[PDB]
Parts: C-alpha cells; structure tokens; sequence
C-alpha cells in the first residue's frame, strides 16, 4: 500500500560476442551467426535479477488506468523506472481478466503454440500448467518448488517426478500461470520453464475438460434466464407436479426456456 | 365441407368447421372452388410450430379474402390448439384474417386468442410431418420452393 | 520401457501432413433421399469403441 | 471425384458398407449411383 | 482459355473437363463457348461468368467435332 | 523482381515453358504419344477390354526402329486396324 | 461492400462515435493465414489502439469477435467455448489441413447456409449447466502390513486408526482453511497420495490446529499410495 | 459480356505507380444484444484507408493450395450397351511386343 | 430498393403471421454482418467532428 | 543478409569477397544475378 520500487538503477546494454573467431552479426535478423549451433538447450544462463512481490509491489503510474497491464520487466524484476512506469507493478489478483487474443500478461498470443513451447500460449487451446524442469536435488523437491511457486500466485494442482528433476504445476488462472512463467525463468531454485503438452492420461483429460465444463457454467449461468435459473433448484429442493398444473393451464425446455420478442412469456403477460 | 390439397410432399384432406365458424370457412371452400391455391408456395415452415401459406405473392404477405382485404374472426371456448393439426388462420391484427392459413405441428395452448380454429386434418398428417422435417434457411422459410400443384374442394 | 523409460516419443520431420489429426482431405458423403440420422450417431459409441 | 464412372469402386464402396451394417448409407449410395449411371445394369441388379 | 485480343490477358480459364478439350464452338448468344472433349461430354459455358451451364453426357467416345 | 522473389517465393506452379530448341523433340513426341492414345481410345469398340494402351505404344516404337534400320516389321497377330494406324503414325515421322 | 468488420461493442468502447482506419491486405489472418484487412480504433482516450486479428471468413465460422476473440452470443473465450460446448466439430491445429478446411468452410458457408444458429447454443448451454449440477451430487491384510511397519522401522476385516497430539480438491482450498489456524508457509499435495502436509511459522499454530480434532486428518508415484488405498477400509 | 469481361481485365490489369486515393466514409451502425446486456446506443464510424508505405516490398508470401473438389458429375445418358461376344473380343487381342 | 412510389398510410407493413416463439434475442436483430447493421451515410466532417 | 551470406564481405568500395573459402553448396547459394551486380557497379562508380 506504498509506491512501488525501481529495482535496477542502470540500464542492461546489449555488448557480447559469441564465440569470438567465429562468429559475425546478421543485420537482418539481429542476432549473431556462423561457428557451432552449439546445444539449444546450453544458451540459457542463469538469471541475475530476481524479485518477490513483498519487497517490490506498489503504486504505479498504470493503476489509474482501468485497462493497464503488468510489467513485463517487473515479473523478471528490472523495471527500471519505478512507479513512473506505465504498466502495473503489483501481482495479478482473482478477477483480473483480460481479452482472449491478448496476453494476460501484456503481450500477444499467437496461434501455434510453438515447437519448444517457449514464449507465449495458443488463444486456441485452454491451459493453465506448465512445464518447469531442471535441478533434481534430493527428494524434496516437491517442497521446494511448492515454496518457490506459491507465492507467484493461487495453484490448483502441483506434480513433481521424483526420478527427475521435472516438476508440473498448474495454475488457477491465466494470468497468475502466465505471470509465474515470465518470473521463474532462468531463475535459481538455471531452470527451463516451458508450456504443458496435452495430457496422455486418459483420467486426467477427463477431469481437465470437467473442470473446463464447470468454468464454462460459471461463465454462462450469470446469461441464462432467471425463470431457467430459479427452477434449476427449485426442482432439487421441492416438488415437481404441483406446478406444472399451472403449465398445464396455459410445455417444451427450448419452448419455455427461451428470451427474444414474442416468445410465450411475453405474450402471456401480453394477454 | 371437404378440401383436399395436392402438395408437393403428398396429399392433404382438410374437413372445415362450418358448424363452428362458417363465415371463415366459406371462404376457404369457395377459394378451393375458384383455385388460385394453384402454385402457392408454402412460405412459412417451423419445426414444431405451423406451416404457413397461402400468399399469390409469396412473400409472406398479401392475400385476399372473397371480402377483399380482411374480415372478422369468430371464437368461442371449445375450440383449442390441444393437438397437432389443426387447421387455423393468420391474422396481422384485432380482425385481420387473410386467404392465408396454417397448420399446427404441436399443441400450442398460449395460441387459442386471435387466431381462428376451422380445420382438423383428418388424413395425410404424414405429410405435415415430413413438411417439419424440410430443409429451411435463416428466415423461417423453405429453400426449395414448396409449391401447391393444386387444390381441389370436395 | 521395460526397465524404466522416459517415455520417448517418436520423432516427425518440420515437413509433414501429419496424416492423423483430421482427416487429409475431409470430403463427406453427399445427402440423400434417406436420413442417416442414427446410423452414425446411434453407436458414436462404437465409432470410437470398434476402433 | 477422381473417376466417377469406375463401376469396380462403385460396388466396393456399397460393400464395404453392407459389410458393417449400414444399410441406409448403402441404400442412398444406390440412388446416387443409379442417378449417374442408368444404363449400366450391374447397379440396379445390386440394388433390387 | 479466353484471350482478350489487344492486352494479351487470359482472362477466363474454362476449366471444367477431365481431359483434352478436342473441340470449339464460340458464338454471340448464350451459350457463348460450347467445348468437347476426350471425355465424350460438351459443356456450354457461360462466358460472362466463366461457369458452365449444361453438360451433354449423350456421347460414349471423344467428340471430335463441334459445328 | 528480385525483391518479389525475394520475399514472395518461386511461384513456379501454374508457369509455362515455352519450346526452345532442345525441347523439340521430346515434345513432339509427347504429342504424337497423346495423338496415338487417342485414335487407340476410339477405334476400340465399347467395351472391348480398353487396358490396351501401353502395348500398342511399344508396337509403335518397335515399329519405328524397324523402318529406321529398313526392317519389314509384320507381326503376326496384330489387329488390322492397329496395323494401319501404327503405318500411318510411323509414316508421319518418317517424313518429319 | 467490404463494409464492416465484426467487432463486439465491449472492445468497441463506449462511444457512441468512433473513426478507425483500414489498410486493405495489411495482414495474414491468424487462422485462414489468407490476406486480410486491418481495421484499428481507439477504444477510449489513453489506451494503444486496438485491431483486428482475423479475417471476416473467420469470425463468422467462429460466430467471433475479431478484436477480443470473444464469441458474440456468450462472452466467453472461444477456446473454452469450442472445447466445453462442443458446438459443433471444429478444425484441426496443423497449418495444410487447417487452411484447405477454413477456406472450403468459407466457400460453403457463403454459398447460403449458416454454420452457426443460436438456438443450439442456448440449448447447449442449459445442458452444459444441468451437467454441472448433476456431477456436483485377508487379501486387504496383507496389503496392510506389507510396508506400514517398515518405513516406519526406517525412518519413522476392519481396521481403526488413531489420533496423537504429540509437539477434485485443490490446494488452494487448503490454503484459504488454514488461515484461522495460523500464518502458513507451504503446503505439499498430491492428489494421487490424497496426503497434504502444511507448514506454520510456529508449532504453536499447528498444534493447535491438530488440538481441533474430536472428513479429517491429524497429522514411482506408487509407493507413497500404499496408505492412500485405506480411504476404501478406513 | 463486354462490361463483365472488361471487369475482370481491369482487375487483372492492376496488377508499380503509387496509389493516391484518401476519402473518409462514414458508416451508419446498430448493435445487436450480443451478450445480453442492454443492447447499445446507435454508432456511426469514420472510415479513413490508411496510405500505403512506397517503399514496402510484398507484404507476405504466397503459397499454393491443392485445388478444391469440382461439382457433382452429371448423370452419363448413354444409349444401351451392345454385345460383343467371345469373337469379336479376340479380335481386338493384341500380341506383346 | 423499392420502385413504386407509394402514399405513406400504408406503410405499416405488418409481417402478417403467428409470431414464431423459438427465436431468441440474437436473431430478433436484422444485421448484415455477423455483429450489427451497418449502412453508409453522408455525414459533413465538421458535424461529426463537433458532436 | 537476409539470405544468411554472411560470409560474405561488401567493402566500402563495393567488393563483394568471402571472408572465407566457400564449398559448393556455399558458392552455389551465394551465387548474385545480373541486377544485383550491375547495382553494385553502379554504385561503385557513384562513390567514385
Ligand atoms: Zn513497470
Ligand atoms: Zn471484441
Ligand atoms: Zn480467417
């Protein structure tokens, strides 16, 4: 309930040269070329810079603004210009939803869902874990990832291999999972956060897509009529036949259960 | 009192309620009599709901009476829209009854106000039942047209 | 997988149709005067459980 | 699509659905084929 | 193929048959372009849209000749 | 042009390549290939068992060869009509 | 006339007055990956400006907001639209077949006939909430000591329990229970295991926590669920 | 036929000047109770093409697709099959080559 | 684009029917695209501008 | 760049010289026309 913090005082300049004989600069696509592919997975050095919500959340110049979105650099813990920065510098809370194209996070998310699964999700498929692996140091694990995941947001769901170092959890919501994804990057438990792929269990995709059900009623029952909402308990908690003596009077699900002009119930009133 | 319709998908045998309401029944027989039914396209197709026609147009609007524009409907308590068949009429209004009717595909009880009960379909009920089943585009109206070769009173 | 494996997935090439997400070409039979209706849908059970 | 007027891929399709059981598939398969082929008289033996 | 004479442009690609087209027939009333071909059948197009009207399925061998 | 094929690709489906003096030969007889298969598919009266294409071809070749080293070229159980449009074709490329 | 893009109000801003560009076969579409306009507006004074992401083939398959990729009838992500209604089949991932289906898709759906009514859906959706409400409501001896007494040697018909003192659910739902109890630090699961152990920041807490005793506990992936099977013969 | 097929000349024809055509179109518009609420008010929007860059080289690349199914095949119409026989199918046997 | 130029009283135009009941209020809205209607109009800038 | 020759070194005076001996595929791929030449000359002489 404070300003937010800047967290680096300078600015990280771009100056390396890979492989000193044999590599040269490509102008078109900005990145070095030439000498070994050398391992995809090698490049990753650890991250310096780590934050933690406590010490760093705060006020910001971006709070104002209703449709404001997180710190790509806050996350990743080097948003260098404090509160004046444009974005929001505190944790995403429950009822933080954004569009379906965009990020939650403030970038964009693309349609392929990659290869190495690295950057951004699919709009196209709903998940919420993802894939974090790397150091396997003794068997807790499961401990240490559950402290070191936690505090990044709500959790849901949390599997660790214990034959290696390969650990699943899974997230309540997207932008708490996007967010962990951006914040424990190359990060010390360096390790290699990625996207979940589709499950094999056939008994866990049967409670991942009930669980997709029950998002899907949460979002619709606010949409579906009062009349259709009300019996729904009405049903499970009283009697059927006394009433439908008055159906009667004046009897289809589509037929009842229905809004727009000209429908029954307002040409019952209307009588 | 006796009409049969030759359509498209078969036959269809309508017996009037001339006991019940004959000024609107009349109407119908002498309009089957004189036979412009021929080639009017069922318009109106709603599964579970009517079939509508009878518009030379067949534009969902017009057709003229034996009075010319409209008359005035009659309605009394026995009369009900408890089954599925019932031959009835279209309106636009308090008394606004055109040559274009309907028939009923499932028992529609908030409907027995203005509109006009005269007809029960004895024979070829298949027929309607196969209409509800045809092939309708956005508006509640058939792609292929399904016209009335003709309409012979009996 | 007999002793303990990680389970290894086979390996596609970047250039592939891939032959068994969706059909390749997914062309359906023309509709005729007699309805399907449950001849499929009746036993989707056993489209899934013959295979 | 490819050739429509192979009478062999014509029977095989029909029976390969009377093999699994789907009579009203194979029934409007003969209408069609009779509809493209009148003249040839092994699609309509096979039908009645 | 439909060539406009002065731009050298095809305009149409009247492509509709299985195999050569062995035959041509073009006039001002429509059927505009009238095509036979290796398939026995004659297609008469219609050259304002580039779409074929009627197939004429009549012939069991190539129809050699269109007058 | 270069900077279209730089960045839109080949575009090498649905072009054409014109004749050009080494192709002439090999195009001439894709065509008369086609005119054979042709006159083939016509002469054979209905349903006359239509596999037939391929062997004629190689009487036709065979027919060729014979004419260019001066050999009679008489094959006993060939069809008078076969025989007549194998002499004609052969005739035509000989005078080509 | 290439007229109008389909776009939902919500993203449309609250104005009732508008100006936004179009820039024809500025784009590929996300979907058909077919040439595309880009329509982009202000949807209120301080934010980047929006635009679209599909074509108008798509949006009209999808029944779809070409902005927000929120579909028009429920206002939820079409995704979990396509994957909890299951409306009706959907396309494959893979780029060929994908295209060649939205583009003959495209073709067949301007020839007339719509691939999306409405009435299917409200239907759909009463039945997806009906589901909901419904789905809310000596060998075993020798499988009981087989390694109950030997990890506890190591490093620690019917059958009763018992209660010491000594100093489908998620974890959150741990977390948001244990609040009263004291400050928490971790909380370990496993669904499989069905075991949850919590961490306080004094023991004070958690044996007070445990003190509230009289469904409850008080105090490979396989050999952790040897207890667990017991829930069957607790 | 001449205005169709100087139509699609035209267009064909279009296909290096740079294109100077900037004029604001305004569009009438009614939403339609998407996701219920309360409908919205009447909007009315300002259509402006944004002017394309000179120097910008094509902006994505072409790819070919395999082409679509055609239409059903007519119905064949041919007189009655004649007879043959075992003669006359001998006739026409070929030797190999 | 209608042809016959008409005096106004009869322009009512009633649809003349029974008043199908299953819609719902998607489609009680006429549209031509998939979200509203949306038609061309002649509006001077500097109204549009000020307003 | 652009097409990955990035072996290849344009001097200031418009010299096109690999930095390095080049294999087949390499002296295939990198292989200009005659646009991209006659530019490179011309500018040669501009800077002249
Ligand atoms: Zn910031
Ligand atoms: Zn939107
Ligand atoms: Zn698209």
């Amino acid at each position: 309930k404070q300003p937010a913090r800047k967290q680096i005082e300078t600015r990280p300049e771009y100056e390396m040269e890979p492989e000193q004989p044999g590599q040269v600069y490509n102008l078109w696509y900005n990145k070095w070329s030439g000498g070994m592919r050398q391992d995809p997975l090698k490049s990753q050095v650890k991250s310096e810079t780590r934050c933690v919500i406590s010490r760093d959340s705060g006020y910001t110049k971006a709070d104002k603004n209703p449709g404001s979105f997180f710190c790509l650099y806050f996350a990743r813990g080097m948003c260098s210009e404090g509160s004046k920065c444009e974005y929001l510098h505190r944790l995403p809370k429950d009822t933080d939803f954004f569009n379906a194209n965009v990020d939650c996070f403030g970038r964009e998310k693309h349609a392929d869902y990659r290869d190495d699964m690295g950057g951004v999700g699919s709009f196209l498929r709903q998940n919420y874990t993802l894939y974090v692996g790397g150091i396997t140091p003794t068997d807790d694990i499961e401990e240490i990832v559950s402290r070191h995941f936690a505090e990044w947001g709500d959790i849901e769901r949390i599997r660790v291999l214990n034959s290696r170092g390969i650990a699943f959890i899974t997230y309540l919501n997207e932008a708490n999972a996007q967010f962990a994804k951006e914040a424990m990057a190359h990060q010390s438990l360096c390790l290699n956060v990625r996207w979940a792929t589709t499950d094999p269990n056939p008994a866990s995709q049967a409670r991942n897509q009930r669980r997709l059900e029950e998002r899907a009623a949460n979002a619709v029952k606010k949409l579906l009529p009062k009349q259709f909402l009300l019996d729904l308990e009405e049903t499970k908690n009283g009697k059927s036949g006394n009433r439908k003596r008055k159906l009667e009077l004046e009897p289809s699900d589509d037929l009842l259960y229905a809004d727009g002009a000209n429908s029954v119930h307002n040409q019952l009133a209307a009588n | 009192a006796n009409v049969e319709l030759q359509t498209s998908l078969g036959k269809i045998l309508i017996e009037l309620y001339t006991e019940h309401a004959p000024k609107t029944c009349q109407n119908f027989y002498t309009l089957a009599k004189e036979g412009y039914y021929d080639g009017v396209i069922f318009h109106r197709v709603i599964p579970d709901f009517v079939i509508q026609g009878g518009d030379p147009t067949g534009t969902g609007r017009g057709g003229t009476s034996i009075y010319g524009d409209k008359f005035d409907d009659e309605i009394h308590s026995d009369l009900h829209h408890t089954g599925a068949g019932i031959l009835s009429m279209a309106n636009a209004g308090p008394n606004t009854n055109s040559s274009q009717f309907f028939i009923t595909l499932a028992p529609t009880p908030w409907l027995d106000g203005k509109h006009t009960i005269f007809g029960r379909v004895v024979s070829g009920l298949s027929v309607c039942k196969r209409m509800g089943l045809i092939r309708t585009d956005s508006s509640d109206r058939p792609i292929e047209p399904l016209k009335i070769i003709k309409a012979v009173a009996l | 997988k007999a002793a303990g494996i990680n389970i290894k997935l086979f390996r596609r090439k970047k250039n592939e149709m891939d032959y068994n997400a969706s059909i390749p070409f997914e062309k359906k039979p023309a509709i005729g005067f007699y309805d399907t209706s449950e001849e499929d849908r009746q036993n989707f059970r056993e489209k899934r459980e013959a295979d | 699509d490819v050739d429509s007027t192979y009478i062999p891929l014509w029977l095989k399709y029909i029976e390969c659905e009377m093999k699994n059981r789907n009579i009203n598939h194979a029934r409007n398969l003969f209408d069609r084929a009779v509809t493209q082929l009148p003249r040839v008289d092994k699609l309509w033996y096979k039908y009645v | 193929r439909v060539w406009d004479m002065r731009t050298r442009q095809n305009v149409h690609v009247l492509s509709g048959h299985k195999s050569t087209v062995a035959s041509l027939a073009v006039q001002e009333f429509d059927p505009q372009v009238v095509t036979g071909s290796m398939d026995s059948t004659i297609r008469l197009w219609d050259l304002a849209a580039g779409k074929t009207l009627t197939t004429l399925t009549h012939h069991k061998k190539t129809v050699r000749a269109l007058s | 042009n270069l900077l279209a094929r730089q960045f839109e690709g080949r575009h090498s489906t649905g072009v054409a390549k014109q004749i050009t003096k080494q192709r002439v030969d090999s195009h001439q007889d894709l065509e008369l290939r086609a005119a054979v298969m042709n006159d083939i598919l016509d002469m054979i009266p209905e349903g006359i068992r239509q596999g037939k294409s391929k062997t004629i071809l190689q009487h036709l070749s065979e027919a060729w060869r014979c004419w260019k080293a001066n050999i009679p070229w008489k094959v006993p159980g060939l069809p008078a009509p076969i025989e007549n449009m194998i002499l004609r074709y052969v005739k035509s490329k000989a005078d080509w | 006339d290439v007229e109008f893009p389909s776009i939902c109000e919500r993203c449309l801003g609250d104005n009732s007055y508008v100006r936004m560009t179009k820039e024809p076969l500025g784009q590929e579409c996300k979907i058909c990956s077919k040439p595309c306009t880009i329509f982009r507006w202000i949807k209120e004074r301080g934010q980047k400006p929006g635009k679209t992401q599909i074509c108008v083939g798509c949006a009209r398959y999808k029944n779809c907001c070409q902005s927000c990729m929120l579909d028009l009838q429920f206002g939820l992500p079409i995704a979990l639209r396509d994957a909890a209604l299951k409306l009706v089949e959907s396309g494959p991932t893979n780029d060929i077949n994908r295209e060649f289906f939205a583009q003959n898709q495209q073709r067949l759906l301007s020839n007339g006939e719509t691939a999306y009514d409405s009435q299917e859906a409200s239907a759909a959706a009463r039945n997806l909430v009906k589901k909901v409400e419904k789905r809310e409501l000596v060998e075993s001896k020798q499988i009981l000591k087989e390694a109950r007494a030997s990890d506890a040697s190591l490093n620690a018909g019917n059958v009763s329990l018992s209660i010491n003192m000594e100093p489908e659910l998620a974890d959150y739902k741990i977390r948001k229970h244990f609040e009263q109890y004291g400050p928490l630090k971790s909380v370990v699961c496993s669904h499989r295991a069905k075991c949850a152990f919590v961490n306080f920041k004094t023991r004070s807490s958690a044996e007070i926590a445990a003190a509230a005793s009289p469904l409850k506990v008080q105090w490979g992936p396989e050999g952790e669920v040897r207890n667990a099977k017991l829930a069957d013969l607790v | 036929t001449k205005l169709a097929l100087q139509k699609i000349l035209s267009k064909q024809i279009a296909q290096a000047v740079v294109q100077q055509r900037d004029d604001p179109v305004y569009i009438r518009y009614t939403p339609s109770n998407q996701m219920g609420q309360a409908l919205s008010k009447q909007r009315i929007i300002k259509m402006v093409t944004a002017e394309q860059d000179p120097m910008e080289p094509p902006k994505f690349r072409h790819k070919k697709v395999p082409r679509g199914p055609p239409s059903p095949p007519p119905p064949v119409l041919h007189s009655p099959p004649r007879k043959v026989s075992a003669q006359e199918q001998q006739d026409w046997q070929i030797p190999p080559s | 684009e209608l042809a016959r130029n008409v005096p106004v009283n009869e322009m009512v135009q009633p649809a003349l029917g029974p008043a199908n009941p299953f819609v719902t209020k998607e489609q009680d809205s006429i549209k031509n695209s998939i979200t509203g209607y949306a038609e061309r109009e002649y509006v001077p800038n500097f109204v549009f501008n000020q307003e | 760049h652009r097409k990955g020759l990035t072996y290849l070194h344009l001097d200031y005076n418009c010299n096109l010289k690999p930095t390095k001996t080049l294999t087949t595929k390499e002296r295939k791929k990198s292989r200009f026309g005659n646009a991209f030449h006659l530019m490179r000359e011309i500018l040669r002489l501009t800077k002249l």
